[PDB]
């Protein structure tokens, strides 16, 4: 009769690889609705905000999950992406930075995808 | 990826 946040989650999740994100979004919404405690929900939702190039609503979402969960790689991570549209240069590198670390102390493996990060916020804010 | 949902 009424979906779980777990269902919505899943929703969201396949609404976002089909390139869907507004539609991903507003699932991830629902799921909060359902457990506003849990930082994946945010974390989700902010990406989708990034792909709809809605970096305020990204960011907002972002602090949200931090404020859950503050170990989030992926938290810290969206949040360096989204001060890097925004031309916040110095704090996209120091979030990219700090997505590094925790990544590092959680042992989790993206392949180069945090120091390649790190080297495009550098380039770029040497090249504007 | 590191750019995907969880």
């Amino acid at each position: 009769k009424s979906p779980s946040a777990q269902e919505l989650k899943e929703q969201g999740n396949r609404l976002f690889v089909g390139r869907k994100y507004p539609e991903a979004a507003a699932c991830y919404g629902r799921a909060i609705t359902r457990n506003p405690l849990v930082a994946v929900y945010y974390t989700n939702r902010a990406l989708c905000y990034l792909k709809m190039q809605q970096h305020e609503q990204a960011l907002a979402d972002c602090r949200r999950a931090l404020e859950l969960d503050g170990q989030s790689v992926k938290a810290h991570f969206f949040l360096g992406q989204c001060q890097l549209e925004m031309e916040s240069y110095d704090e996209a590198i120091a979030n990219l930075q700090r997505a590094y670390s925790l990544a590092k102390e959680q042992r989790l493996n993206f392949g180069d995808d945090i120091p390649s990060a790190l080297r495009i916020a550098k380039k770029k804010r040497w090249n504007s | 990826s590191i750019d995907m949902v969880d």
